[PDB]
RNA sequence: GGCGAAAGCCAAGGCCUGUCGGGAGCAACCAACGUUAGGGAAUUCGGCAAGUUAGUCCCGUACCUUCGGAAGAAGGGAUGC
RNA sequence: GGGGUUAUGACCCUCUUAAGGUAGCGUAGUACCUUGCCGCAUCAGUAGCGGCUUGCAUGAAUGGAUUAACCAGAGCUUCACUGUCCCAACGUUGGGCCCGGUGAACUGUACAUUCCAGUGCGGAGUCUGGAGACACCCAGGGGGAAGCGAAGACCCUAU
RNA sequence: UCGACCGAGUGGCUUGCUACCUCGAUGUCGGUUCCCUCCAUCCUGCCCGUGCAGAAGCGGGCAAGGGUGAGGUUGUUCGCCUAUUAAAGGAGGUCGUGAGCUGGGUUUAGACCGUCGUGAGACAGGUCGGCUGCUAUCUACUGGGUGUGUAAUGGUGUCUGACAAGAACGACCGUAUAGUACGAGAGGAACUACGGUUGGUGGCCACUGGUGUACCGGUUGUUCGAGAGAGCACGUGCCGGGUAGCCACGCCACACGGGGUAAGAGCUGAACGCAUCUAAGCUCGAAACCCACUUGGAAAAGAGACACCGCCGAGGUCCCGCGUACAAGACGCGGUCGAUAGACUCGGGGUGUGCGCGUCGAGGUAACGAGACGUUAAGCCCACGAGCACUAACAGACCAAAGC
């Protein structure tokens, strides 16, 4: 009688609704196992092709031979960490306690930020030293940007501004480290955080959809046979029961689709490189040729051309990093046709 | 990646690209491409096809 | 089971007609069920090359007739894609009757076989002329 | 045009009055439609809806029958310039 | 109906009430039991067809049986076909959405931002206890207002 | 393991009883679609007993996180049957769900048969046919805006996390273990480590596939005298190919582990000098709970934090060119100190070799001639990219930090 069957689209995603930022913003930060470090980078989306790789794999059969590998081309110029921010612990949770900025900085900054004329960096630093001895600091986090002036492609030469934990290391060492960074102006690249065949987890915000009706927002069935022809093609049966006499937000109904945050795990970096090497004949459609840092990525990711995304190192990995996979091929054959 | 001839128009198919028709008496096809697939399946021959590398 | 080494799109359905690429008398045969195979609501039950089905005899010798036996997928009209990225895919859609031990029921196998299937049933591969 | 007072196209003649317009690749959803790989009635009370076939000529045509039919049975081939 | 005496069945009776179902057909558009039993067909067939048939309750112009041709008549099978389905996608035209102009109706005891429970003429937005709740507006698909629409056709009652 | 008699109960899913609610109407059965729940658990996890050697079972405990599918007859619910399966559990939500669908059955008006009736007609008996209204005021939710409060000084950017949601994962097969342990043999495991499949989930478009009334070609009828080049044939005449985009049939990713427990296994340990897993104390132990992970989240009225900028000016709105965005609104980018859009050119793509002329051409006195070859990877075309300030991003307008 009415066999069962799963429910339509899962209810971990929701509200779904239009992400208030377009950066994305990470949840989660992996460990502090390693050595001091930035935990995480971004860059902008330019498309796809492939790649001829070399099977890394101990325990497949296939070890040693060749397979084709699907690749996002990301370009993955170096960032600005701009400033250093101390968290300081209290019984309401991780509170901002102050920040050290630099005095230098990139032309087109001030497109986005109103920037310091006048800041006291080591009356700040003194502030959190005071605080670790008072063992109050909790968290250690870099206020990096991007540059896309260097991405002739993207439009835009505003910055995108996201902060960026700092992990690894004791507390000071890694105090010591971020400071480091950021006095220099805080010129960072990929290569730094990033070793090629390491799992990432890649975060973005991804392809709007507008307004979707529930068939494609939820995956529910059309109507069928009869049922099609009667005036109901992509409506669902029914918003609920008699009772409870209301409609549930759980029933799956037309609303915003796309165009939400998206943190997908375990993407495996294929190749950090530079210059021309991934761009494809006639340039990506929709974006332009790559010519520049740049980051491959296996498979897929959030998001449309141009679209910035981050990337941090793997929270849950499933596998053993198997570094520097060999490549034979990058397809550079043209996207249309 | 050992690149092949389209046993049909005769260009280089792009590795990692296109299909292996297998035919009824166990001989094989590789297309690169669904237009030379079609153009076959249209029964006509690459040779007399002036846009195809093999008749050029 | 062991792993093709290749991904399959199931080509066939519960209620499809292919045929019997062998010399046990059988000739077409009806996909009735799939080995190891669990749907979804409304789904037809699915299946493709490598797949072990349980199959009825619709035409052949009238012994063979009305049977119901086993057999296992050998060719497909819809395309699987191997490893290097390319695609295959058959001229016909082909299962052998195979016994409780996967041993083919026949002594000789008609046409090419995919070469997945010696991944999995090697009793069937021994007995194919050809194998692509 | 073709068997045609058929279709389709076009004269003569009539009309732009089956009388509200402007804008958004113009979203969801609905009406009426086109195409859809592999499978091929698994859908459903039920092939409902849709699809298939098709004009003309030649070959050929079963059971049954009130000898009139059944019959365009079925099936096969041809078709332009 | 009830009794005497070589497939269907035969003959003689009795009783009611005149006769006591012939030729046929039969689980029927008539068969309660019933998805009757056997067979065909299907992987599987309360269906369909054939045979059997004691027929709850068949049968001879209350016409019986049967039947070529005919049928927008009821049921079933096969080939072919296919978006009916697996499982949905993209596209086309008119709407929908925004703007100018035109411009109704249904409905309205009052109040009303509700939700979970309870209670109550036993099926509450309004009572009770809690929970939640900043206001206004746009689009949506219709869960609830035992939604709107019709002094219930069913059922009983009316000298 | 099965378990009579008799005795005591729990549920509110059947059936019956009652006649309390509605006859100025609360739309039927079955199905469907979509959502939530219960546990008396079918599978999965962890266990106990066994008439537990193993394997396969049987019975029981905890446990509702997930799963529980596809078909043949029948309107059926139910049930019968088939092949698959880890298993193909059972209930509640107005016998959930007709301002959602369907309309096969019950139960209108037509008709037939059987039975009953003198008859009109009847049956609860069978049978063929037999309709599905409404523009949403309120409430509810899914998504999108505008305001106010936070704030007797605004703004830019970055965060915090009270809380909220999730199944974000469930399950199976195969290999090594191993023809090993166990067993006379027949037969035949596990821990662990691997590989894959299935169902669910979120995203993506290099690959394969669909679309593609952009585009290119072929061709039928007709009209523009022929040619060339075109219109119509339903919103492409038809056929062949198909770029971008959008898509699934394509591709990528989706857990360890820790903490606390249930059943259970135990430790120490009295009451009760012994014994005792329990009374105090403790060690362990479920797919369940909590954390971990993903999503939302300053209106969290304790209405938050940090840094800088600004209070005659920070910043914002309007405007203009656009699109990583979009039903209005919103959002995002660019605006000459500029590649934001268009033109042009090149690149990268689609089609498949243009008009004209030359030669050939079955033939025909000739006229004429379907078609073939060359010129010609031609002609035509592009939703993409680059170069390039040539055109257009001009001109600008406005709000903006209150009082004793
Ligand atoms: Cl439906
Ligand atoms: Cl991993
Ligand atoms: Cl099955
Ligand atoms: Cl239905
Ligand atoms: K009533
Ligand atoms: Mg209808
Ligand atoms: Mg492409
Ligand atoms: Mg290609
Ligand atoms: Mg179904
Ligand atoms: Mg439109
Ligand atoms: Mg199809
Ligand atoms: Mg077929
Ligand atoms: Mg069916
Ligand atoms: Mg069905
Ligand atoms: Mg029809
Ligand atoms: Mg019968
Ligand atoms: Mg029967
Ligand atoms: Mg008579
Ligand atoms: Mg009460
Ligand atoms: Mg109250
Ligand atoms: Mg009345
Ligand atoms: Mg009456
Ligand atoms: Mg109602
Ligand atoms: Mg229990
Ligand atoms: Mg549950
Ligand atoms: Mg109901
Ligand atoms: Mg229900
Ligand atoms: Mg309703
Ligand atoms: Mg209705
Ligand atoms: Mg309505
Ligand atoms: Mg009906
Ligand atoms: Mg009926
Ligand atoms: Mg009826
Ligand atoms: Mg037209
Ligand atoms: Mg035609
Ligand atoms: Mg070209
Ligand atoms: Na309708
Ligand atoms: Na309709
Ligand atoms: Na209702
Ligand atoms: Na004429
Ligand atoms: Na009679
Ligand atoms: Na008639
Ligand atoms: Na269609
Ligand atoms: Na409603
Ligand atoms: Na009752
Ligand atoms: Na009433
Ligand atoms: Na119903
Ligand atoms: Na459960
Ligand atoms: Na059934
Ligand atoms: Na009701
Ligand atoms: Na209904
Ligand atoms: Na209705
Ligand atoms: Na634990
Ligand atoms: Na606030």
């Amino acid at each position: 009688p009415q066999p069962s069957r799963p429910r339509k689209g899962s209810l971990g995603f929701g509200p779904r609704k239009r992400s208030t930022s377009e950066t994305p913003r990470f949840n989660s930060w992996p460990s502090d196992d390693g050595q001091p470090g930035v935990q995480g980078f971004a860059g902008y989306k330019a498309g796809m092709t492939h790649v001829v790789l070399v099977n890394d794999e101990p325990n497949s059969p296939r070890e040693g031979m060749e397979e084709t590998v699907p690749v996002t081309v990301i370009e993955t110029p170096p960032m600005r960490a701009v400033a250093l921010r101390a968290y300081e612990d209290t019984p309401y949770g991780q509170r901002p306690l102050t920040e050290v900025w630099t005095d230098e900085f990139h032309s087109e900054l001030d497109r986005t930020l109103d920037v310091p004329e006048d800041h006291d960096p080591d009356a700040a630093e003194e502030q959190i030293r005071d605080a670790h001895e008072a063992g109050d600091l909790g968290d250690l986090r870099l206020i990096t940007h991007t540059v896309p002036d260097a991405v002739p492609s993207v439009p835009k030469k505003k910055p995108d501004v996201m902060e960026t934990r700092v992990g690894g290391g004791s507390v000071s060492d890694r105090l010591d480290h971020a400071l480091d960074i950021v006095e220099d102006g805080g010129e960072h690249a990929m290569n730094d955080i990033f070793r090629a065949g390491e799992y990432a987890d890649v975060a973005g915000v991804t392809k709007g959809k507008g307004t979707q009706g529930p068939v494609k927002r939820w995956g529910v069935q059309k109507r069928k046979g009869k049922h099609a022809r009667q005036g109901w093609r992509r409506r669902i049966g029914n918003l609920g029961p008699w009772n409870p006499s209301r409609v549930r937000s759980t029933v799956p109904q037309q609303g915003q689709t796309g165009y939400h945050q998206r943190t997908e795990l375990n993407k495996r970096l294929i190749d950090i490189g530079e210059g021309d090497e991934p761009t494809v004949d006639g340039g990506f459609v929709n974006y332009g040729e790559v010519d520049g840092p740049y980051t491959l990525v296996k498979g897929s990711v959030p998001g449309p051309d141009k679209r910035l995304v981050r990337f941090r190192p793997a929270v849950r990995p499933n596998d053993q990093p198997r570094l520097d996979p060999e490549v034979r091929y990058v397809s550079n054959e043209s996207n249309q046709g | 990646p050992r690149t092949r001839e389209c046993d049909y128009c005769g260009t280089d198919i792009e590795p990692g690209t296109g299909t292996m028709f297998v035919h009824k008496d166990g001989a094989t096809t590789h297309f690169c491409s669904s237009k030379c697939e079609n153009n076959a399946d249209l029964g006509r021959e690459a040779r007399n096809l002036e846009w195809t590398d093999t008749a050029r | 089971m062991e792993a093709l080494g290749a991904d399959v799109t199931q080509g066939l359905e519960k209620g499809s007609l292919i045929t019997c690429a062998d010399n046990t008398g059988a000739r077409e045969l009806k996909v009735i069920s799939v080995h190891g195979y669990s749907g979804t609501k409304n789904r037809h039950p699915k299946a493709g090359l490598g797949d072990k089905i349980t199959v009825s005899v619709t035409k052949g010798t009238p012994e063979m007739r009305r049977q119901v036996l086993e057999a296992v997928v050998v060719r497909q009209r819809k395309p699987i894609r191997r490893p290097d990225g390319t695609r295959v895919k058959f001229e016909d859609n082909a299962a052998v009757i195979v016994d409780e031990n996967e041993d083919p029921r026949g002594t000789e196998l008609k046409g090419p076989i995919a070469r997945e299937v010696a991944q999995r049933f090697g009793s069937v591969a021994s007995a194919a002329t050809m194998i692509v």
